RNA sequence: CCUGCGGGUGCACGUCCCAACUGGGACGUGCACCCGCAGGAACAGCAACGGAGCGAGUUGCACGUCCCAACUGGGACGUGCACACUCGCUCACACAU
């Protein structure tokens, strides 16, 4: 799509169209994956997401 | 070594400092700032009934939270909430901005009593980021720029900014805010017809809907349909209390007046807030103002109108301090214990 | 170049193709995509594929985002018993599969017009 | 001496002369219950419940002449309605 | 230095119930000190054994029952308890209290374990890959059977990692965080079933229970046989210091809440807190929870309910702060001082 | 017995089941010496202890 | 093949007095020599220390790679106590095949006889020649 | 009087057609949008008469002496070691200057 944002050092969102931030890295695409509400790939999320540390739990605060 | 002096000092408090000032500009939720509260009686005995707004047990905290969701792109709000209410098994779930189906988002759903606060919500500040393409080319970006200052008032906007601009392609995209019910579609044919080469939108992504932002815990639909999993198998909330906030979240804009434990279960059942009960209340309070009724425990009672400034509150012996507009605290949560007083005797 | 684009892959990029596996796993999709059935490529296709019960290699490409599309993907690889491993870019495998359009992941079935390359690069792969 | 039947859960692997059977019902069966096939046959009793505790698995020891390979992927295993628990009861 | 006063080392760095006790909210400071108590670390060698504990790495061979009165009869006490029992074959982490600590067994049962297994696989897997998949879906909340009653019951696997494989061998090492009552043979049994090969724990090593481990002052049997002998035939207390810790240090993770010396007897003779005796208290209590009430020294009078949280204590004037659930501290040790209140009436 | 350890810079105990440890000195065995209650050697080991400085009260106080 | 100096190394703190290299040597031959009478070597940590506390004279081997000490670190002072003198060696394996059982033993108690008194004697000179720390 | 409660469009899925994290069609499933009732009538009480401490009920291990065939595992002979409620007694019944 088209949207897309980087962050800067607050981790405030900057929203541009440019497919590379002017820090050389690849642009976020704004929109979050497409949901669908009949999905059984529930435990293979966390399995997965946890070994790279990346679930909500496992942020602080 | 520090251990030996540890082993050896007498390290015990010391007999006094003379101050005893509290630092409560960290407490969570309606408890900030606790302290600077005008305070006008500590006399009142607490009952061991409820909990505190972000340790309550899970089914009370489901009960009574709200999400903070990134709308995915394909559908619309309701059916959003239609899911929330499926995946987390709950009686009642709402929300206060319908986004349109081909928007992204905040999107702010309550669940199942935090549904009292809908209404409230319903004029709540909010900000959006579109991009947009233009029939034709314009002479420069200047241009385009002088165009978005042009429609920055009653159309509301009260802020706009355009955040990127490609002219090969001429789509660019602008974050605005706006008071709730502006429909954004409408402002940039407007803002395209003022150009003078008309235009339409493409994308929308809503970033702010109130008080709660993209930064403020926003959580997917997979974070949702995850915690629950998670939940229903591992029987671990740790992924439902980082997804669901406490419903008190919403309502740390407002001026407190907190109010003894006796008067909370009379609220419920509907009584205004008299005087006898308010133990502290925040400076700031005036006439026909919308102000959250509070327990001790940070617990949000009610929203009720003010009908004493804070002045007179702090000059006053008796009378109505408040009136109600919505009791959020369910019944018989507290004990009920009106009828008791000495006057009322 | 290679390095730099491993960089901007995404942090649930592992195990990931060195150069030279890049090389080997990218003419494997060129020789694969020859025959029509034989190649799964697209989410929607590999997934109900893997979900059937379909067998051989598994690609993933680690530029995308957000995962959560293709966060599940591994671990069904995982369970089903399906060697994988990602690719730094996707502009590769669509370069690589006859399409400038890039393409996220692919499933390569077992033909033995390109045997010896397929279990090559299936040992390089368990081997990591 | 079954009087009832019902689908506990299909078929998982095999681990020596065992045989984990994905169980489904959310209910726990009882240790050592006799696990019969779709005619009420017993082809062996529950030896070890491991597992979350939604979606788990239960293994069983043949013995009375059924094998771990006679059996055969997606095939099903009931038990007896009595011999189970709630799985609020552990829980 | 030797002579350096307390208030000149910071106060993060203080005796093991004090650690930050600026960090807590000050209802009061003033308070008249008495002259009995001791530190918790300054205690006469006669109270330290009677009112400490220990952290044995417990040998190969010998039950958990056998170590305890092994250190009963080598320190001549009356009394002595252990909050786990490990097997007769099993190594690793005991905290063994001495006397007026077991009083502080019960509360330490449902602490977080952990254990460092060795499980050998019958067969061949194909790749450690394989093993660690196999530990991954071990986790969260899990049924188990008592080893050779046979009730089956749930506890949790916070969190597991392999350390070690060795395929010619196919032997390796796991290192898992477990609930209290979690067995690991089980764990290592149904391991084995999963990764569809069969395997046995045939070695277990205890690394940490509750918030004591094998690198937070863990020393042998042989260190207490020494420290007695050194005290017997010497009249050295140094190494029976080393060996032996105050049971303040199983409570530094209750919150707490300060009283005055007036108030520490009363709680012994089975008073309930309340707010007027009250120095300080800290953040994040909760109703229904466990804290452990200090003496302005360190000492820990007894270990009490919250009945109040944190916001509510700063809003009050009197009442009951906490009940009572285990008291620690022997009776008499601080004289009565209670009906002298300000009204005394 | 299996399960031996060498220490990392943290002084942390890294379990292995290797006789040899990484940095290439030999693994220290993970399980406490058999204890039998009737033991008359506590001179003994007092007196080797501290020659070579492996006391209890030798290393320096914990930071309780 | 490991060396010498890198195997000491290995041993732990409290293996002292080490013997050298060449009274290594000395004290692997005289072991070899001294299996010949079964009755005239203790082997083990059990024997050993029942032979020491029953008052048996010799001089005692021990093994400097030994983890934890608190299974034979008692030993070395009961040595002291009663007069027996007493080298560490510089790995287990030497001694084990110095018994040719392959089985390393953490120690060794080595008597007098006449075939090999010469031998007896010039390594106990050499073990006091060392002297303790 | 106050309160609470009620009064053909798109989308997701599975299966087939063809010509990205897709747009296109069809078939079927599903999901979303196009005054009455009840509670209370509240001026917000309660700075100790139920809490604590004790007692009772609801085979292996280590030593030594021996037999033998690593910090061992084995045998025998003797040693010592561990395997939530109710009922009683006592204390005070405490708002902590």
């Amino acid at each position: 799509m088209y949207l897309r944002y980087y962050l800067n050092e607050n981790g405030d969102r900057q929203y541009t169209l440019a497919t590379i931030d002017p820090y050389g890295k690849p642009t976020i695409s704004a929109h979050p994956a497409r949901f669908s509400p009949e999905d059984k790939y529930s435990r293979h999320r966390i399995i997965i997401k946890k070994r790279f540390g990346l679930l909500l739990t496992q942020q602080p605060e | 070594s520090l251990g030996q002096f540890q082993k050896l000092g007498d390290f015990k408090i010391e007999p006094t400092e003379s101050v005893t000032k509290l630092d409560t500009a960290y407490w969570p939720l309606l408890l900030k700032n606790f302290d600077r509260l005008n305070v006008r009686t500590n006399h009142y005995t607490p009952l061991p009934f409820g909990h505190s707004p972000l340790k309550r047990p899970i089914a009370e905290y489901v009960k009574a939270g709200f999400i903070n969701v990134d709308k995915p792109s394909n559908p619309s709000s309701h059916e959003v909430v239609s899911w929330i209410k499926r995946i987390l098994k709950v009686e009642k779930t709402g929300h206060s901005g319908t986004l349109d189906p081909k928007v992204t988002g905040c999107l702010i759903v309550c669940i199942d009593r935090a549904t009292r606060l809908v209404k409230s919500q319903q004029n709540a500040g909010k900000e959006y980021v579109a991009v947009f393409s233009l029939h034709s080319a314009v002479e420069n970006v200047k241009k385009v720029t002088q165009g978005l200052e042009k429609l920055r008032g009653a159309l509301s906007v009260y802020d706009s900014k355009l955040l990127d601009f490609d002219k090969d392609r001429n789509i660019g995209v602008f974050w605005v805010s706006c008071e709730a019910g502006s429909y954004i579609r409408t402002m940039c044919v407007h803002l395209g017809l003022m150009l003078g080469v008309g235009g339409q939108m493409i994308e929308l992504r809503r970033v702010r809907s109130g008080i709660q932002g993209e930064k403020e815990g926003m959580v997917t639909m997979h974070d949702i349909l995850d915690a629950q999993w998670a939940y229903e198998n591992h029987k671990d909330e740790s992924y439902l209390r980082r997804v669901i906030k406490p419903l008190e979240g919403l309502l740390v804009a407002h001026k407190r007046i907190f109010i003894k434990d006796s008067a909370v279960n009379a609220v419920c059942y509907g009584a205004k807030v008299l005087l006898p009960g308010i133990l502290r209340y925040e400076d700031g309070i005036e006439i026909d103002q919308e102000i959250v009724i509070v327990t001790t425990k940070g617990e949000a009672v009610a929203l009720a109108i003010a009908l004493m400034t804070t002045s007179t509150m702090a000059s006053c012996d008796h009378g109505v301090a408040a009136k109600l507009k919505r009791v959020i605290m369910e019944r018989d949560t507290y004990p009920r214990k009106w009828g008791l007083g000495p006057k009322a005797s | 170049s290679y390095d730099e684009k491993v960089d901007h892959c995404s942090v649930i990029a592992k195990p990931m193709a060195p150069k030279k596996l890049s090389k080997k796993i990218y003419k494997l999709i060129k020789k694969s995509t020859s025959h029509k059935n034989y190649i799964r490529n697209g989410l929607k296709i590999v997934q109900k594929q893997l979900r059937l019960g379909e067998k051989g290699i598994v690609f993933f490409a680690g530029d995308i985002s957000p995962i959560e599309i293709m966060c599940h993907l591994p671990a069904v690889c995982e369970e089903k018993d399906i060697p994988y491993c990602y690719t730094p870019s996707r502009k590769d495998i669509g370069a690589a599969m006859g399409t400038m359009r890039g393409c996220v992941m692919v499933l390569v079935k077992e033909h033995d017009d390109y045997k010896d390359l397929f279990d090559e690069v299936r040992g390089e792969i368990k081997l990591l | 001496p079954p009087e009832s039947v019902i689908p506990l859960g299909h078929y998982g692997w095999t681990v020596q002369d065992d045989l984990i059977c994905k169980v489904d019902i959310e209910d726990v069966p009882y240790f050592n219950a006799p696990i019969f096939l779709e005619n009420k046959e017993q082809i062996g009793k529950i030896d070890e419940i491991f597992g979350n505790l939604r979606d788990y698995f239960v293994s069983v020891k043949m013995g009375d002449n059924f094998k771990a390979n006679s059996f055969k992927d997606g095939q099903q295993f009931y038990i007896d309605p009595a011999k189970l628990l709630p799985l609020k009861r552990f829980l």
